[PDB]
């Protein structure tokens, strides 16, 4: 039954400046994990789509590193112990996205993620001439 | 004014109350600014005291108490040519740099050949 | 209920007492609209944080349950249901 | 001697508001939870682990909360606040006419209490000559001038800037870079006339 | 015979978890890391940091809630803010645990200079995953 | 010719009173201080009272722990600088009557 | 070529460095000033944080009577017990 | 408290390295630079000659910082092979699966 009256809504002000246009926001999630990259890369693209901007996914493929560890102490070279580190990409574009759009889904997104993964924004906009040239 | 600010940390004691929610201690922790400033620009702070590019680069102004054609002149050229190529020093250390060597080769002077 | 209707601004910091001796004149009057409006009250904006102290929290749960009681209850029992978070004291369960 | 009291699963009603009692990330808190779901290798005529006790649900990520109830309310809520990409920009070709130098810079972000990391610096930009010269005795010279920061395959000229530890201050090293460029570009010389 | 991270089998009176019970080459195929970083992947830095600080972060905290744990502990960083969560028993009073939650968490904001945030789930008694 | 939508400015805390007032409060849960596990969870309100009290005790200890012993945590880890962070120092220096 | 040349000399006064030419001994003084050193490179200032802070801040807890370690029992325990031998 | 003398002596020499760190690399330009005098070369020489001890970077060593182990130590995790491979048992580190490939 304890359904608020009044929303309290943040202010909001339109400055004297136009917003930035982003011509291509592309962000590359890194992680461990084929199912929290899936998962995290629905969420992304279902907050988009709902946003109402344009999506596409790709899978790059996976990188892995490994090194060869002494399996003993002492003297043992014969016999090594090994481990491998791999990491996982997956891109998401997005076009033709405004600027405070930008700022409201980065915000968005840099908020929801999880723990293992890094992120990487490549932002691109695009501007018109110098007066000096 | 101090018995104003008295009185605002007594309002502010008044309306302290426990949070609820996981966004309502996010709110405090953005208050008080431990939460990073989304979007991640990672030059939050650290403006550098509003240094400017030429200032970094154009060591030319820096440059004056020696001709241009000297041995001195080529070393004190090629070092504001690596300060400026170098980023993660400032103005200040590249002064400190070129001020040193003034004061090196000027000690030194008893020489120039 | 005017000044529910309009957003309030905190200004004096002796506005504890406001919430637990008006739930107080709540128990004393004992109106059932009276009860509606000074839930508004509190559950228009950001005023929440008058509540502030357990004891006045505690005393405010009592006298609105008790009044919601003494008023069919099963609204005001699914309301209870719904909202009891701590644990009340006897009188309400009385 | 202390008793805790039986798991909400018992409490929570078919009907809920999952995003209200799940509003930012958490842990599984399975005494919250009221599904069963158990992880982990079961035991030959057994079963896996109850999620009692099921530590290895909290070694994974957690994605309890954000619903996609959760998603759709944020998204309806932040609608309001979203504004409008420019119609008349819809194409490539319509966008590099608007605006035709382009301009991008790229930064990481990992777990970790500090979040600087000198890759914060660099930004590169591209623009091509095709109609921004007007001219051919500066396109040539600056041609001559640039060893391999154009591409006359796909047409576009780039540069990098990362000189400055700032982004603005590359950003303002990379335009003045480019105006004095085309400032020197303009004029010429003897030796360059006679060739 | 290699031993890494095992128990020896006994006769059958020795209660193991899932985690100390399984080997160490069964981690990404049957169990999950304890911590998650970003340290570890490729572009992060500061990896000998998080290892040293996580580490210390284990020992303090089974150090000063001793006696009460059964078992590993959950890292969970993401960005700044960090959550740790552990699995204890009801063996002391709530009011030293809230005391020493808050005394912990406290301190360790101040220490590292960053959020963080820890919870506790009480069992009865440890859970089992076999007797070896 | 060209229209572009403008630029707008928002505080650190106004997105997150949006997503705030996006969803209500949890119902029949007990406050977000307190744990969500049974044995923990408060049942009761003077118990819940001594719990809460003896976590803001635990703070006030906090704080003699840290002001007691700044050289600790003098060390300036995190990369935002944070005075609240930073241990307080009130320490008199030398004699200096101004 | 002598076109060639003074075109480096243009692009190297146009993105900053040196237009005149210069030796790989004269260079080696550019990349230095470019290149922090080692000795300044944090990666060697700060190997790791000092086991000094670490175990003064256990001990004085200790002291204080929160931190149970095992391990120091365990040590003063047997000094106690080789100290009752002799 | 330290691990060890050792590490002791080796932490001495870091901070001795980085305190003196920009001033090495300054004469080190004044001394390898080669169009400049000879004779100011060869006093930038002694200079660097009459410098303390354990001022340079190269006295110092990547020891490890749990055993102090200098060998088998990675300059990424500066931690000894050993300890790693402890590390990497007991799960307490992320994001390393054993190479079974
Ligand atoms: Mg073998
Ligand atoms: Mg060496």
């Amino acid at each position: 039954v304890d359904v608020p009256k009044d929303l309290t809504k943040p202010v909001v002000t339109i400055s004297d400046e136009p917003d930035i246009l982003y011509k291509r926001l592309s962000v590359l999630v890194k992680g461990h994990d084929k199912a929290v990259l899936d998962s995290y890369e629905y969420f992304a693209v279902l907050a988009a789509k709902e946003l109402g901007i344009s999506i596409k996914v790709h899978e790059p493929p996976r990188k892995i590193e490994r090194f060869t560890l002494l399996q003993s102490v002492h003297i043992y070279k014969k016999h090594r112990v090994q481990y491998e580190m791999r990491t996982l990409y997956r891109c998401l574009e997005l076009e033709h996205l405004t600027g405070s759009t930008a700022d409201v889904y980065l915000e968005y997104i840099q908020r929801n993620l999880p723990e293992g993964v890094a992120m990487e924004v490549t932002k691109t906009q695009l501007e018109q001439l110098p007066e000096h040239i | 004014s101090l018995w104003d600010v008295e009185f605002a940390k007594q309002l502010a004691t008044v309306n302290e109350q426990p949070l609820q929610n996981g966004f309502e201690e996010l709110i405090q922790w953005t208050k008080e600014g431990k939460l990073w400033e989304f979007p991640i620009n990672n030059e939050a702070g650290f403006d550098d005291d509003g240094s400017e590019f030429h200032e970094h680069i154009f060591l030319e102004k820096h440059l004056e108490s020696f001709p241009k054609q000297g041995p001195i002149r080529h070393f004190m050229e090629l070092v504001t040519c690596g300060l400026s190529k170098n980023p993660y020093l400032s103005v200040k250390q590249k002064v400190e740099h070129i001020e040193w060597f003034r004061n090196y080769f000027n000690e030194k002077k008893d020489i120039l050949k | 209920n005017e000044l529910m209707g309009k957003r309030f601004s905190p200004k004096d910091p002796d506005d504890d007492k406001f919430f637990q001796s008006a739930m107080s004149i709540c128990s004393s009057l004992r109106d059932l609209e009276l009860a509606y409006q000074v839930h508004g009250l509190l559950k228009t904006g950001d005023n929440w944080k008058f509540i502030g102290p357990d004891q006045h929290r505690n005393f405010y749960y009592s006298k609105f349950f008790d009044l919601i009681c003494l008023m069919q209850i099963d609204v005001t029992l699914k309301w209870y249901e719904d909202l009891i978070p701590y644990f009340p004291h006897s009188q309400t369960m009385i | 001697r202390r008793k805790a009291l039986p798991p909400r699963t018992e409490k929570m009603a078919v009907d809920q508001d999952w995003p209200s009692v799940y509003p930012v990330a958490a842990p599984f808190k399975p005494s919250a939870v009221p599904l069963p779901v158990r992880m982990g290798y079961p035991v030959k005529k057994g079963v896996p682990m109850a999620k009692e006790g099921n530590l290895e649900l909290l070694k994974i990520p957690n994605f309890l909360h954000l619903t996609p109830v959760a998603i759709k309310k944020h998204c309806e809520a932040l609608k309001d606040f979203c504004t409008e990409w420019p119609a008349a920009l819809d194409s490539d070709e319509k966008c590099e006419k608007h605006f035709p130098i382009e301009i991008d810079s790229t930064d990481y972000v990992s777990s970790g209490p500090s979040v600087r990391n000198p890759r914060a610096r660099v930004v590169v930009l591209r623009v091509k000559l095709s109609s921004l010269n007007l001219d051919d005795h500066a396109k040539k010279k600056l041609i001559k001038l640039v060893g391999e920061r154009y591409c006359k395959t796909t047409d576009v000229l780039t540069i990098k800037t990362d000189r400055c530890p700032l982004r603005r201050q590359n950003y303002d090293y990379a335009v003045y870079l480019l105006t004095v460029l085309y400032h020197e570009s303009w004029n010429t010389e003897e030796w360059e006339k006679s060739k | 015979k290699n031993r890494a991270a095992r128990v020896r089998v006994s006769k059958g009176d020795k209660p193991v978890t899932y985690e100390e019970a399984h080997a160490p080459h069964y981690i990404a195929h049957r169990k999950g890391w304890l911590s998650l970083h970003t340290g570890n992947l490729d572009g992060e830095d500061h990896a000998a940091e998080r290892t040293v600080e996580d580490v210390f972060l284990r020992k303090f905290m089974w150090g000063t809630f001793p006696g009460c744990l059964a078992d590993q502990l959950v890292l969970k960083r993401r960005g700044n803010q960090l959550e740790i969560c552990a699995v204890v028993l009801r063996q002391l009073s709530p009011h030293k645990y809230y005391f020493l939650v808050g005394y912990s968490e406290t301190l360790l904001s101040y220490f590292y200079k960053c959020p963080v945030r820890l919870h506790l789930q009480t069992v009865p008694s440890k859970v089992v995953y076999k007797y070896l | 010719e060209v229209v572009i939508p403008k630029k707008k400015t928002w505080d650190k805390v106004a997105v997150l009173q949006a997503l705030a007032s996006t969803v209500n409060r949890d119902t029949t849960a007990v406050p977000y201080v307190f744990q969500d596990d049974p044995y923990l969870m408060p049942a009761s309100s003077l118990e819940s009272r001594s719990f809460l009290l003896a976590k803001k005790s635990g703070e006030n200890v906090a704080k003699f722990i840290i002001n007691s012993y700044p050289k600790y945590f003098q060390k300036d880890i995190a990369e935002p600088h944070i005075p609240c962070l930073m241990p307080e120092y009130f320490e008199p220096q030398i004699k200096d009557i101004s | 070529s002598e076109y060639a040349f003074r075109m480096s000399r243009l692009s190297a006064r146009l993105f900053g460095e040196v237009t005149r030419p210069t030796n790989s001994k004269s260079m080696k003084v550019v990349k230095l000033f470019s290149e922090l050193p080692l000795a300044k490179k944090k990666e060697t200032y700060d190997w790791y944080p000092n086991h000094h802070t670490y175990a003064e801040l256990m001990q004085t807890l200790r002291f204080l009577g929160l931190y149970r370690d095992e391990h120091q029992d365990f040590m003063d325990e047997q000094k106690r017990l080789k100290k009752l031998r002799g | 408290h330290y691990v060890d003398w050792r590490m002791w002596r080796d932490v001495k020499r870091r901070k001795m390295a980085y305190e003196y760190a920009d001033e090495r690399l300054r004469i080190n330009s004044l001394r390898k630079n080669t169009i400049l005098p000879k004779i100011l070369q060869d006093v930038a020489d002694e200079e660097i000659a009459a410098l303390p001890r354990d001022s340079c970077p190269v006295r110092i060593r990547n020891r490890c910082v749990m055993t102090s182990r200098p060998r088998g130590v990675k300059r990424r995790w500066r931690l000894s092979r050993i300890v790693f491979r402890h590390l990497a048992d007991h799960g307490q580190l992320s994001g390393i699966q054993r190479a079974t490939w």
